C-alpha cells in the first residue's frame, strides 16, 4: 500500500544527499556489484605504484544469488593519496567507473572470483596469513578457504575446493571471527544457540574436513554475533537474540556457563565491537535501535548509550585509527559515526533535533538495508560499506567535520 | 559465436543478473531517473558551485587537491549533520520548489525566487501525444515507456498510455515522467 | 534483441536498448546501468567533452 510513498521519499531523500554531498565527503565512489554482499572487509595489504597519486587496496566480497552459482569475491578499489588531483563539485553521473570523487583511477576491478555453496553470509580473513579466509555458508558448515590455491578466474567445473570445511553446527548463522593473536583460531555463531570453536593451525594436511574443537551451549536464543578481545587471545564475547551479552573465557573449564552475562538490551542484540585500543570497552548495537557502549571493568553499569537510528541495528565497528570513533549501521538506510569524546558536550538548542552531541556524521548513502561494513585499516577513515540493492560504497567524510582547528 | 560475442553475451548475462534484482532496480531508478521536473532542481550547476565561486572569486579552477579541497570547505562552515529532521526539512523544502515549478507552468508568478536552482529555464509542461518515460508501479511494476494522453493540472498528475502491450492507461504524477525527445527550456519571463 | 564481427551488439531488457560492443569483459556494472537507462542512441561520439572554457 505505502510501497509507492515509501519508494518515493527515499528517492527523493537519496536525490537530496546526491545534491549536498560535497560538502559532507571528501571522498565517495558509488560502485554498483553482480550480486548483493552480506559481507565487505579491507585486506590489511596496501600496495603503492611508484609515482602514482593513488594506492591499491583490497576487498573481500561474497555474493547472494537466488539459486546459481556463488562466489567469493576479492577485489581490488584503487583510492588516491594525500597528493591526489580530482574534484568534488558533484558525482559525475559522467565516467564509467564510479559515483564521482577521488582519482580518475578510482576503478573497482574484480581479482579473485572463487565456487562457493550458497550464499556468502560472512566471510572474514585471518589475520596471521590474508592469505587464509574463512566464510560462512547458509547450509550447517563453516567453510575457510585459501585464494593462493585458487586460480584467478574460476573453473567452469564449479567445484568448491576448500582449504578446510568445518563441521559443528546444526543450522547456519552470522556470527565469525579469527582470533587475531594465536593463529588459526576461529569462532562461529550460528542459529543452533551454540558457539563453537575451531582451531585449524592444528589440523592435518591429509585431513580436509574438521570437527569443532569446543561447543558453547550459554545462549539459548538465536546467537547472532561473536568476537574475540583485541589483546587477550582468551577473552570474547558474544550477542544473541536473547537481549544477553555473554563474556567467555577459553581457559574455563565450564564451556556451558559463561563468565560473564549482562541483559544489554531490551531487544534483539545483533553485533558487538571491542575496542582495539582501549581493551576495557567494547560497544553493541541491538534491535531497539539503541548502540550501548560498555566498560569491562564493571558489566552492571551500561557506560552510555547511543539513539537516532530509526530501525534496527546490524552491525557495529571502532575506528582503527582513532579510539573516540565507532560507526553502526542497520535496517534502516543510514550509516552513523559515533564520537565518545564528544559526550556530555552541549551542542545549540536546536541541533538535538538532528542527534545527540556525540553523532559526528550520517550517511545517507544507501537505498536499501546496509549489510555490512569496514573501516579501511590503512587509510584512516575510509569506509566501504555494501547494501542489498547491489551497491558497494567507498568513501570518506569531509576533513572538516572531525578537525576542530 | 565468437569470442567477442561470447564475452559481449557474458556482458549481457551480467546485466541480466543485476536487473532480476527488484532493490538493484529501483537504485537504477533512483541514481539516474530524473523527472522533468526534477532536473531543473539537481543537474544544473549546483548551489556547491555557487556558493564556492561567491566566497572565493579568486579560486581558478573547481577541481583541485584534496587538501585545498580542506581549506575550501572550512573557510565555509562546518556542514550540518544530515540526519532525519534535516531530510525532512530538504523534502519540505523540495516541496516547497516543485510547488513553485507547478505554479510556474500554469502560465502564472511563483517565489521570490531566491533559489540557485531555475533561473529562468524551467521545463515546460507536457504536450498531449509525445513519447515520455516513466516508472509504473504495481503488479508489473518497473519502468516502461508510453504515450501521453492528458493533463491533471489540480493535482500534477498525467495521463499515459504505454506502448507496451497489456499494460494499458495509467495516471502517473508528474515527478515521475520523462520526456525522451530532447529536452526544451523556455525563460521563466514566458511562464508569467 | 539485434544479436551481433563486435561491430554493435544490443539486447532488448525491460524495453530498453544497450549496446555492448563498447564495453570489455573487465568493464564494471555501473556504465552499463547507466548506458541502460540512456536508452542507447545510435551513436556513441564523445562522453561529455572533458575541456572546459570555464574560467577562474
Amino acid at each position: 500500500f505505502d510501497d509507492a510513498v515509501e519508494e518515493r521519499v527515499i528517492n527523493e531523500e537519496y536525490k537530496i544527499w546526491k545534491k549536498n554531498t560535497p560538502f559532507l565527503y571528501d571522498l565517495v565512489m558509488t560502485h554498483a556489484l553482480e550480486w548483493p554482499s552480506l559481507t565487505a572487509q579491507w585486506l590489511p595489504d596496501v600496495t603503492r605504484p611508484e609515482g602514482k597519486d593513488f594506492s591499491i587496496h583490497r576487498l573481500v566480497l561474497g555474493t547472494h544469488t537466488s539459486d546459481e552459482q556463488n562466489h567469493l569475491v576479492i577485489a581490488s578499489v584503487q583510492l588516491p593519496n594525500d597528493d591526489a588531483q580530482f574534484d568534488a563539485s558533484h558525482y559525475d553521473s559522467e565516467k564509467g567507473e564510479f559515483g564521482g570523487f577521488g582519482s580518475v583511477s578510482g576503478k573497482i576491478e574484480i581479482e579473485i572470483k572463487i565456487n562457493h555453496e550458497g550464499e556468502v553470509n560472512r566471510a572474514r580473513y585471518m589475520p596471521q596469513n590474508p592469505c587464509i579466509i574463512a566464510t560462512k555458508t547458509p547450509s550447517s558448515d563453516v567453510l575457510v578457504f585459501d585464494y593462493t590455491k585458487h586460480p584467478s578466474k574460476p573453473d567452469p567445473s564449479g567445484e568448491c575446493n576448500p582449504d578446510l570445511r568445518l563441521r559443528g553446527h546444526q543450522k547456519e548463522g552470522y556470527g565469525l571471527s579469527w582470533n587475531p593473536n594465536l593463529s588459526g583460531h576461529l569462532l562461529s555463531a550460528s542459529d543452533d544457540h551454540t558457539i563453537c570453536l575451531w582451531d585449524i593451525s592444528a589440523v592435518p594436511k591429509e585431513g580436509k574436513v574438521v570437527d569443532a574443537k569446543t561447543i558453547f551451549t550459554g545462549h539459548t536464543a538465536v546467537v547472532e554475533d561473536v568476537s574475540w578481545h583485541l589483546l587477550h587471545e582468551s577473552l570474547f564475547g558474544s550477542v544473541a537474540d536473547d537481549q544477553k551479552l555473554m563474556i567467555w573465557d577459553t581457559r574455563s573449564n565450564n564451556t556451558s556457563k559463561p563468565s560473564h552475562s549482562v541483559d544489554a538490551h531490551t531487544a534483539e542484540v545483533n553485533c558487538l565491537s571491542f575496542n582495539p585500543y582501549s581493551e576495557f570497552i567494547l560497544a553493541t548495537g541491538s534491535a531497539d535501535k539503541t548502540v550501548a557502549l560498555w566498560d569491562l571493568r564493571n558489566l552492571k553499569l551500561k557506560l552510555h548509550s547511543f539513539e537516532s537510528h530509526k530501525d534496527e541495528i546490524f552491525q557495529v565497528q571502532w575506528s582503527p585509527h582513532n579510539e573516540t570513533i565507532l560507526a553502526s549501521s542497520g535496517t534502516d538506510r543510514r550509516l552513523n559515526v559515533w564520537d565518545l569524546s564528544k559526550i556530555g558536550e552541549e551542542q545549540s538548542p536546536e541541533d538535538a533535533e538532528d542527534g545527540p552531541p556525540e553523532l559526528l556524521f550520517i550517511h545517507g548513502g544507501h537505498t536499501a538495508k546496509i549489510s555490512d561494513f569496514s573501516w579501511n585499516p590503512n587509510e584512516p577513515w575510509v569506509i566501504c560499506s555494501v547494501s542489498e540493492d547491489n551497491i558497494m560504497q567507498v568513501w570518506q567524510m569531509a576533513e572538516n567535520i572531525y578537525n576542530d582547528e | 559465436s565468437t569470442p567477442d560475442k561470447k564475452a559481449s553475451q557474458k556482458i549481457g548475462f551480467r546485466l541480466r543478473n543485476l536487473l532480476k534484482l527488484p532493490k538493484a532496480h529501483k537504485w537504477c531508478i533512483y541514481e539516474w531517473f530524473y523527472s522533468n521536473i526534477d532536473k531543473p532542481l539537481f543537474e544544473g550547476d549546483n548551489d556547491f558551485c555557487v556558493c564556492l565561486k561567491e566566497s572565493f572569486p579568486n579560486l581558478k579552477t573547481r577541481k583541485l587537491t584534496r587538501v585545498e579541497w580542506g581549506k575550501i570547505r572550512r573557510l565555509m562552515g562546518k556542514p550540518r549533520r544530515c540526519s532525519s529532521a534535516f531530510f525532512e526539512e530538504e523534502r519540505s523544502a523540495l516541496k516547497q520548489k516543485r510547488q513553485k515549478i507547478r505554479l510556474l507552468q500554469q502560465r502564472k508568478v511563483a517565489d521570490v525566487s531566491q533559489f540557485k536552482d531555475l533561473p529562468d529555464e524551467i521545463p515546460l509542461p507536457l504536450v498531449i501525444g509525445t513519447k515520455v518515460t516513466a516508472r509504473l508501479r504495481g503488479v508489473h511494476d518497473g519502468l516502461f515507456t508510453g504515450q501521453i494522453d492528458a493533463v491533471d493540472t489540480l493535482n500534477a498528475t498525467y495521463r499515459v498510455t504505454f506502448d507496451r502491450t497489456g499494460l494499458g492507461t495509467h495516471t502517473i504524477p508528474d515527478y515521475e515522467v520523462l520526456s525522451n525527445e530532447p529536452h526544451e527550456t523556455m525563460p521563466i519571463a514566458a511562464f508569467g | 534483441l539485434a544479436e551481433g564481427r563486435s561491430n554493435t551488439y544490443v539486447i532488448k531488457l525491460f524495453d530498453r536498448s544497450v549496446d555492448l560492443a563498447q564495453f570489455s569483459e573487465n568493464t564494471p556494472l555501473y556504465p552499463i546501468c547507466r548506458a541502460w537507462m540512456r536508452n542507447s542512441p545510435s551513436v556513441r561520439e564523445r562522453e561529455c567533452s572533458p575541456s572546459s572554457p570555464l574560467p577562474p
